[PDB]
């Protein structure tokens, strides 16, 4: 049970990691940068997750 | 077999921001009785304030306004580090001389806009106030100068301009004229010579945080339903329900063991709601073989 | 005014010990019955901080850097200290900051200040209707080019004479993060003869100030030349460091325990296992 707990917990904690982007939350990214400049950081985040 | 996944879509969006109350008197230069000279223009320092541009623009209570680089309806969700207000009185024919990258009588020698200027220009008809019987000589303007002023430069100094080379000292000689002249304001003249109050809004953007921004609109609160919620700090989707949790006075939102936000406090009023994401799951199909039946 | 005090002697920075001091709420997030570990500018446990006091021929006001962050601890009955002097050049050349309590509320001003050689405060002509209100401000003569102003929440102060043990503890943490000046405050009653009491307490945020000016040094206001003596007061000055604490949240959100990770070899295991109880093993 603890290894499963650590695995589910790890899978949830990876959403909080920044993964090289400006922020881990996608709504501030879509609300600030233009779509062509924005697509490079969102692809870096999807590929990281 | 699992053929798909289902999710409940949100009915609407809810956006609530904290109160804008205890506003600063940003309209002091707008409602001011008398300004200074075009070369004497005063700059209002606005810091740690919130300015409402809706009653300044959408109400259409003024004569005219003109924007540069940004729409007047986009100023609510956008803002920069600092905001200034330059109050001065000019004539009707000099209204067109106020613009970035443009040259003119008062543009080069009095007040000049930078090429990157993102702000706006606001004007209204002052003829019912600034005009009086016999003329108002209180306001002055610099007609002649030997050089051009830098953008956003204020020089109130007085002198005697010399067109040619003459030893003019304290007198008016040949090729020696007074650089400062008085307006000819009279109520009987047409709209071209009527005095207009032009207050230009100067925006400044630096590495410092932005302490001055536009108004913040809020919406109604709905409970026990799946909605898209944004309260001032974050975006998220879930079902809002009042709970028994207790927050400390400085705590805006809170998170669970997964570092996901399970609760948020209203930035406007005082209420504590748990955040439960909307229900979803997989679609399971119970069917016999194709050769048995279609149920 | 120009000449200094005859009894002025700069003391060396002697050290004393602190136990649980430096624990504070890193953010406004509310978590309950969990152990969270964060990395920010912190005050290490069991460290050495300066031990300073001033009486009616011992006078100490050294100059210390505010660079890595500075902790303030003041144990006083009547809350004598109104505020501190903050700034880079500490004069009108650059912007300086002053947090001053006027006994009504907390006053914050950022301006260009002309520095006087001998600042001080006091009350004059109290014979009729005393009230112990501030009369004249002699600390700074002039102020100009003010880029910022703020007034904080109302607080309560009673300067009436009291008897017995020290009734108050003021624990302050001042810091600069990306221009935000974060003011942390905690106030609790204690029974203390001398030194520091045994106990654990968390420091609560007051205000987050978005000024964004650089401050390389700080000073303490002188509040009470041979016949003018200082009052009885004591203060402590710590230094924040990028440490890591393991915070223990109770059911109400208050921190009941803290473990400094790199302090002790057992505590690196406490932060590794993410628990306040270490099980037997390697």
């Amino acid at each position: 049970v603890n290894q499963n707990a650590q695995a589910l917990n790890t899978l949830v904690k990876q959403l909080s990691s920044n993964f090289g982007a400006i922020s881990s939350v996608l709504n501030d990214i879509l609300s600030r940068l233009d779509p062509p400049e924005a697509e490079v950081q969102i692809d870096r985040l999807i590929t990281g997750r | 077999y699992q053929t798909s996944n289902f999710r409940v879509q949100p009915t609407e969006s809810i956006v609530r921001f904290p109160n804008i109350t205890n506003l600063c008197p940003f309209g002091e230069v707008f409602n001011a009785t008398r300004f200074a000279s075009v070369y004497a223009w005063n700059r209002k320092r606005i810091s740690n304030c919130v300015a409402d541009y809706s009653v300044l623009y959408n109400s259409a209570s003024f004569s005219t306004f003109k924007c540069y680089g940004v729409s007047p309806t986009k100023l609510n969700d956008l803002c920069f580090t600092n905001v200034y207000a330059d109050s001065f009185v000019i004539r009707g024919d000099e209204v067109r001389q106020i613009a970035p990258g443009q040259t003119g009588n008062i543009a080069d020698y009095n007040y000049k806009l930078p090429d990157d200027f993102t702000g706006c220009v606001i004007a209204w008809n002052s003829n019912n106030l600034d005009s009086k019987v016999g003329g108002n000589y209180n306001y002055l303007y610099r007609l002649f100068r030997k050089s051009n002023l830098k953008p956003f430069e204020r020089d109130i100094s007085t002198e005697i301009y010399q067109a040619g080379s003459t030893p003019c000292n304290g007198v008016k000689g040949f090729n020696c004229y007074f650089p400062l002249q008085s307006y000819g304001f009279q109520p009987t003249y047409g709209v071209g010579y009527q005095p207009y109050r032009v207050v230009v809004l100067s925006f400044e953007l630096l590495h410092a945080p932005a302490t001055v921004c536009g108004p913040k609109k809020s919406t109604n609160l709905v409970k026990n339903k799946c909605v898209n919620f944004n309260f001032n700090g974050l975006t998220g989707t879930g079902v809002l329900t009042e709970s028994n949790k207790k927050f400390l006075p400085f705590q805006q939102f809170g998170r669970d063991i997964a570092d996901t936000t399970d609760a948020v406090r209203d930035p406007q009023t005082l209420e504590i709601l748990d955040i439960t994401p909307c229900s979803f799951g997989g679609v399971s199909v119970i069917t016999p073989g194709t050769n048995t039946s279609n149920q | 005014q120009c000449v200094n005090f005859t009894t002025r002697t700069q003391l060396p920075p002697a050290y004393t010990n602190s136990f649980t001091r430096g624990v504070y709420y890193p953010d406004k997030v509310f978590r309950s019955s969990v152990l969270h570990s964060t990395q920010d500018l912190f005050l290490p446990f069991f460290s050495n901080v300066t031990w300073f006091h001033a009486i009616h021929k011992r006078f100490a006001n050294p100059v210390l850097p505010f660079n890595d962050g500075v902790y303030f601890a003041s144990t006083e009955k009547s809350n004598i200290i109104r505020g501190w002097i903050f700034g880079t050049t500490l004069d009108s050349k650059t912007q300086s900051l002053l947090i001053v309590n006027n006994a009504t509320n907390v006053v914050i001003k950022v301006c260009e200040f002309q520095f006087c050689n001998d600042p001080f405060l006091g009350v004059y002509y109290h014979k009729n209707n005393k009230s112990w209100m501030e009369s004249e401000f002699r600390v700074y003569s002039s102020a100009n080019n003010c880029t910022f102003e703020y007034v904080s929440q109302p607080f309560l102060m009673d300067l009436e004479g009291k008897q017995g043990n020290f009734k108050n503890l003021r624990e302050f943490v001042f810091k600069n993060i990306d221009g935000y000046f974060k003011i942390y405050s905690k106030h609790t009653p204690i029974n203390l003869v001398r030194g520091l009491p045994q106990g654990f307490s968390a420091l609560e945020p007051l205000v987050d100030l978005p000024i964004g000016i650089n401050i390389t040094r700080f000073q303490t206001l002188h509040i009470s030349s041979s016949g003018w003596t200082a009052g009885a007061a004591a203060y402590y000055v710590g230094y924040l460091q990028p440490r890591t604490f393991l915070l223990k949240y109770n059911e109400n959100g208050t921190i009941t325990d803290a473990v400094d990770c790199a302090l002790d070899p057992l505590s690196e295991t406490k932060c590794t296992l993410k628990s306040f109880t270490v099980e037997k093993g390697i």
